[PDB]
């Protein structure tokens, strides 16, 4: 001892997973 | 067993042989070899033909090496020929054409084979039968010094019209990519032109697939050698009988791609030893799920799936992985592997 | 008598005797040629004890 | 042989001639020494095929050979028989300690 | 020489290096060879200086015991070989040879080979990486697999209701603080008799239970 | 002494007709020269394996594939490539 | 191997050492004696590692050619005499060398006009010798598939010693091997699909030819040609249709089984089918309800072609 | 010779001799019996084999 979610205004692809579901709670 | 709806009664020259060549009411084609002095019945043969009772006719001279032979031709659901060559018998289908009846037809324009009949349809029509499969030639083959620039490098076909073919070509010095779309049995021109293929520059593909994101539209996604992914859309034109093809977007990947499928509704990727898993965005690829794989998968290069549940991974040395998908945790999981060294190719 | 015959410090005569075990038991059965060879196995010497080990294999 | 461990054989390059077995060695492998289900001839090299010792037998080398020799079903499987000459080359201490005790 | 824990972080299985790997002529190549996959180990006995099967458990070394599908020919009763005739009786069985010793069935000879038993298999055939080791007991280990299987949660056999004193149709003596503490956690879907399953299940030795495409090719 | 001087002799006799024996001193650098010349007379001699290689090398004929194949036998050949 | 007419058997083979540290080819040449029964090295020779295919040519002491340094080969002793001559492929260019040493006659392989600058250097892949009457030629061929023609002559300016020309013959498909049949065909066993069957219908470039010639009297000239798309030394009489290689399928359909391919070198679509072929050369509509049909040879017109055809509806009957 | 050459591989570069002597006796007759059937089974990577074949890589 980067996964992606697209934003609706489409250039959400350089985002992640965690970013768009803060955008969720800020939404 | 059931009602005779025909029978026939001939003798091979060839071998003096009595057969007796009798049509069920199911659909069931059974021949019988007739004893000349008594009159015994042996050697029974049985096939099943189709839906429709049985109808028998015959031909009586028909050429098989383009010596003497004589055929039945068996009318049903579908038509069949059954014949003997070399004291084989040998019962194959006819080559997309449905008759009612049959008959030999002899001109001095055609000389050999010839054959009239009516059709399913109501036609009546001429023909010739050409290529009999016998055990050396089970497969009739259709197609200055004839050498191409392009190489093939991928036959693809559509994921829900069976009967549609997509090719794609690379080629040899010039990086450039043709590609032909031969819907049914015939090409397709590209658009309103003359041709019958689309050239794509600066792209030679390493991997393609054909995948429908959703039920109405198809997409190709071609991956190049320069490490990227590529989207395009196959429009078929179906009444001026003409395709097009049509970029949407350029993806950037890490590694490159050799095996791609369609995993229930994305699209399936193995880059490296990575499993990714694609939704269609319309600015780039989006990808929904990723999996590493364990330590002594190297490259994968063949996977398949069983009704969108199982993975069958395939290690360029070690040999098949299988996986099940996780839907709650959006991953692939690995449950059986081999205890052998296998160098796959294909599974 | 084959049996004593197997002592022999020819390897022909117990070669031979063991193929007439075949010959005897394919007219009488296995089981009485069986009991004999088997109980034939406990003697201390390792000539007896081979050459009836051979010969239950012909038997079978 | 399988059973006398001094004993030496030719594996030579095998030519077109064939070894002969004597009546005391009739239907043994050259290999195994076991007498059942015969497969392939066998041949012996040039050198072991010249001479007054190409009548000898190649597994006991001093009575003379009648028939022919073969290699067995599970030498064949194991590819035994295409190592080399299988011709005995020397006659063993088990040979020459009986013949020099009796006189 | 390297070390230890050097020799330990080349590989993807550091619990696979011991310490005389160490010693190896060339380490490196030994360690990636031992972590490649479906590589098995050398057998483990390479240290000692004893011998191969020399240890106390062969004292202990049961005789055969004929597979269950065999005892069917009967041999066993017939001729008896676990623990007789004087050397003149048995020098006159000789010239007045006794037939029929075995009454064996040929036809059951032969069913039993071929027949009874065409898809007959033992129970234990130990898998591919499985190496015998000297004082493993594989009878305990056919016994133990036959244990789980037979042996359910929901049932006590007769043997047990003799020792625990808890004859048929009654409630176990753990019913009780199941009822204060509560059902088990390891099965969640056993209905025991009494405190979630009808009373009159309670019947015999059962008094709880847990109540929760063909291949290519197959032959008809 | 007998038993283990056959086996002996044997070894020589396997390892002049068959080259890739070894016994226990062998060094890595002579059991890799072994596992390496025995792929690549694979590699040139099943011909299924020789259009494999020729084509995803992407080589001009598949003559020039088998004598890639066969001067890779070569340890002087990396530094033949090299020194072009 | 060597065609020595009865002599002795002798056969030449390119050998790389396995244990050597630098990469090394050898020239070796083995001759089998009769009177001894054992082979025997004759000669050994270093040559440049880039050496990749070897071929034998005829004696050439019958084609007036001095395969000694003295003028005339007239000592007639029999170790002189016997001398084989051998063509060896390098990259770029040939060699023809001598068993004895003597000679060492060094031509370039001619180069195209239109190089793709991937693959850099030309090899010779196969080859053959037919011996004409008073003559021979040998046809050499190239990896991008170039046919080219050598001929060995007598060289009657300097010493009668050997002379070495290349020129440009024709272009097909790289091939395994070549055979020449006495009738004047030509069989190439190709490495990928399709074999074919040509005839001669010329025999190349003469000797005279200056422009078109490469000689060996100067080893270091250059001829830049250009490939012919069109055959006209050879015409095509049959090819034989291979699938070799195939590297990628679908099914098209499963009653009858039916698969579509590619055909690797001229880029067709291939269809293999298990049915009966049927051509339908002509099609005519006909009056709806139709069951059965007859075609019996037409009684009237006796010794003519004419024929009855008899449709049969439920209701009605036609004869025609 | 694949699954059987699982049992073997580890002993041949083993630390001690004795364990090294009995397990290139049985290599050796193995690969008698498979010199090419071998080849598939090797335990060589590019990380292990300084010289190993880059062709046994490409994917076509
Ligand atoms: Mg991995
Ligand atoms: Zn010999
Ligand atoms: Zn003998
Ligand atoms: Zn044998």
């Amino acid at each position: 001892q980067e996964l992606e979610l697209e934003e609706e205004d489409e250039e959400g692809n350089v985002m992640s997973k965690k970013v768009y579901d803060e955008l969720k709670k800020q939404g | 067993s059931e009602k005779i709806s025909d029978m026939i009664m001939v003798r091979d020259s060839s071998i003096g042989q009595l057969n007796l060549h009798v049509g069920l009411e199911n659909g069931v084609y059974m021949k019988f070899h007739i004893g000349d002095v008594d009159g015994s019945f042996t050697d029974i043969k049985r096939r099943f033909l189709g839906l429709k009772p049985v109808s028998l006719s015959y031909l009586r001279e028909i050429s098989v090496s383009l010596k003497w032979m004589s055929c039945v031709v068996c009318h049903s659901s579908s038509t069949w020929v059954s014949y003997t060559w070399k004291n084989v018998w040998t019962i194959r289908q006819l080559k997309d054409q449905n008759m009612l009846s049959c008959s030999k037809f002899v001109n001095a324009d055609v000389a050999i084979n010839g054959v009239c009949s009516i059709s399913s349809s109501g036609r009546l029509n001429i023909g010739r039968v050409s290529n009999f499969p016998t055990l050396d030639n089970w497969f009739h083959v259709h197609e200055m010094l004839q050498i191409s620039t392009f190489r093939p490098r991928t036959i693809l076909s559509f994921p829900n019209n069976p009967k549609s073919i997509l090719f794609i070509d690379n080629h040899s010095g010039k990086k450039q990519c043709r590609i032909s779309l031969q819907i049914d049995g015939e090409c397709l021109k590209f658009g309103s032109s003359d041709h019958l293929y689309k050239i794509l520059d600066d792209i030679d593909c390493v991997s393609a697939a054909i995948i429908d994101f959703t039920r109405q539209a198809d997409h190709l996604i071609i991956c190049a050698g320069d490490k990227r992914l590529l989207t395009y859309k196959i429009l078929v034109n179906k009444d001026k009988l003409s395709f097009d093809i049509e970029l949407l977007h350029q993806t950037e990947i890490i590694s490159p791609i050799h095996a791609m499928l369609k995993f229930k509704n994305f699209l399936l990727t193995a880059m490296g030893s990575t499993i990714v898993l694609y939704g269609l965005g319309k600015k780039q690829l989006l990808r929904r799920s990723v999996t590493q794989t364990p330590v002594s998968i190297t490259k994968i290069v063949s996977m398949h799936q069983w009704n969108y549940e199982r993975l069958a991974v395939g290690d360029i040395h070690e040999s098949v992985t299988l996986f099940i998908w996780d839907p709650a945790g959006n991953v692939f999981i690995p449950y059986v592997d081999d205890s052998v060294k296998r160098h796959v190719t294909v599974l | 008598e084959l049996l004593e015959l197997l002592k022999s410090t020819n390897k022909e005569i117990r070669r031979s005797a063991n193929a007439t075990f075949g010959f005897i038991a394919e007219a009488i059965g296995p089981h009485d040629v069986l009991v004999a060879l088997l109980n034939n196995l406990k003697v201390q010497e390792r000539q007896l004890r081979v050459c009836t080990a051979v010969a239950i294999g012909i038997v079978a | 042989s399988r059973h006398q461990f001094d004993l030496i054989m030719c594996l030579k390059q095998p030519g077109v001639q064939t070894g002969l077995l004597c009546e005391k060695c009739d239907g043994k492998c050259p290999i195994c020494d076991s007498y059942v289900r015969p497969k392939r001839k066998v041949r012996v090299c040039e050198n072991c095929s010249f001479g007054k010792q190409a009548k000898n037998c190649i597994i006991c080398n001093l009575n003379v050979g009648v028939n022919d020799a073969f290699y067995c079903w599970e030498c064949c499987r194991l590819g035994k028989d295409k190592d080399g000459c299988p011709r005995i080359l020397n006659l063993g201490s088990n040979r020459l300690d009986r013949h020099f005790e009796k006189k | 020489k390297p070390s230890l824990s050097q020799l330990k972080s080349q590989v993807p299985y550091p619990q696979i290096i011991e310490w005389y790997d160490c010693d190896a002529r060339y380490p490196g190549l030994l360690a990636s060879i031992k972590c490649t996959k479906n590589v098995i180990p050398v057998p483990s006995h390479w240290q000692s200086k004893k011998e191969y099967l020399s240890g106390r458990s062969l004292l202990g070394k049961r005789p055969f015991e004929l597979p269950d599908i065999i005892k069917k020919t009967n041999i066993e009763q017939m001729r008896s070989t676990l623990p007789e005739k004087s050397l003149k009786e048995a020098s006159r069985a000789r010239v007045q040879p006794k037939m029929g010793a075995l009454d064996l069935d040929y036809k059951k000879l032969h069913d039993v080979f071929f027949k009874i038993g065409a898809n007959w298999k033992p129970d234990h055939l130990l898998c591919f990486g499985d190496v015998y080791y000297e004082n493993r007991n594989l009878f305990e280990e056919t016994n133990w697999k036959r244990m789980v299987d037979h042996k359910r949660p929901g049932r006590i056999s007769q043997e047990l209701r003799a020792i625990m004193n808890l004859p048929e149709g009654q409630l176990p003596p753990w019913c009780m603080k199941m009822k204060d503490i509560g059902l088990p956690t390891g099965y969640p879907d056993l209905k025991i008799a009494g405190l979630n399953w009808d009373i009159t299940n309670l019947k015999g030795d059962v008094y709880g239970k847990i109540i929760p495409r063909n291949y290519f090719g197959a032959l008809i | 002494m007998a038993e283990k001087q056959r086996q002996l002799k044997l070894q020589k006799i396997y390892k002049q007709k068959y080259i890739g024996l070894g016994d226990e001193s062998t060094t890595r650098e002579q059991w890799q020269r072994n596992v390496r010349n025995d792929t690549l007379n694979t590699l040139q001699g099943h011909s299924a394996s020789l259009e494999y290689v020729s084509l995803s090398r992407g080589d001009l004929s598949i003559r020039d594939t088998r004598i890639h194949l066969l001067k890779s036998m070569s340890p002087g050949y990396k530094a033949y490539l090299r020194e072009e | 191997v060597v065609d020595v007419n009865f002599n002795n058997p002798c056969f030449v083979t390119l050998e790389i050492d396995n244990a050597a540290t630098q990469l090394s080819v050898h020239l070796i040449f083995y001759v089998l004696e009769l009177g001894l029964n054992h082979i025997v090295k004759k000669a050994d020779y270093l040559v440049n590692p880039s050496a990749n295919f070897v071929l034998s040519l005829p004696d050439l002491s019958r084609y007036n050619i001095t395969t000694s340094l003295s003028d005339n080969n007239y000592d007639a002793d029999y170790d002189t005499l016997f001398n084989p001559f051998v063509v060896i492929g390098f990259e770029n260019h040939i060699l023809v060398k001598d068993m004895n040493g003597f000679f060492s006659l060094k031509v370039e392989i001619p180069k195209r006009s239109i190089t793709n600058s991937r693959h850099k250097n030309v090899t010779i892949i196969s080859g053959i010798v037919q011996k004409l009457k008073n003559d021979f030629f040998v046809l050499l061929q190239s990896n991008h598939g170039d046919l080219f023609k050598l001929t060995v002559s007598p060289d009657t300016n300097d010493r009668n010693r050997p002379l070495v020309q290349l020129s440009y013959f024709d272009t097909i498909q790289n091939s395994h091997q070549l055979h020449i049949f006495k009738n004047g065909y030509l069989f190439a066993l190709s490495e990928m699909n399709n074999n074919f069957l040509f005839q001669f219908e010329k025999l190349g470039v003469e000797k005279n030819d200056f422009s078109n010639v490469l000689t060996s009297k100067d080893p270091n000239k250059s001829l830049v040609f250009e490939p012919s798309i069109k055959l006209q030394n050879l015409s095509i009489l049959s090819q034989q249709l291979n699938l070799n290689p195939s590297i990628k399928s679908q099914i098209v359909s499963d009653s009858p089984l039916s698969i579509a391919t590619k055909h690797f070198t001229n880029n067709k679509i291939i269809t293999l089918t298990n049915a009966v072929n049927y051509s339908n050369l002509i099609s005519t509509s006909l009056p709806p309800n139709a069951t059965k049909l007859w075609l019996i040879p037409d009684p009237a017109t006796t010794g003519d072609n004419n024929t009855l055809l008899f449709i049969t509806f439920p209701k009605k009957t036609m004869i025609l | 010779p694949g699954l059987f050459m699982n049992y073997i591989w580890a002993g041949l570069f083993h630390p001690a001799k004795n364990v090294r002597k009995a397990f290139w006796r049985v290599y050796n007759n193995m690969y008698v019996m498979y010199q090419d059937a071998m080849v598939p089974f090797y335990p060589v990577t590019p990380d292990n084999n300084e010289e190993y074949i880059e062709e046994l890589d490409l994917v076509l």
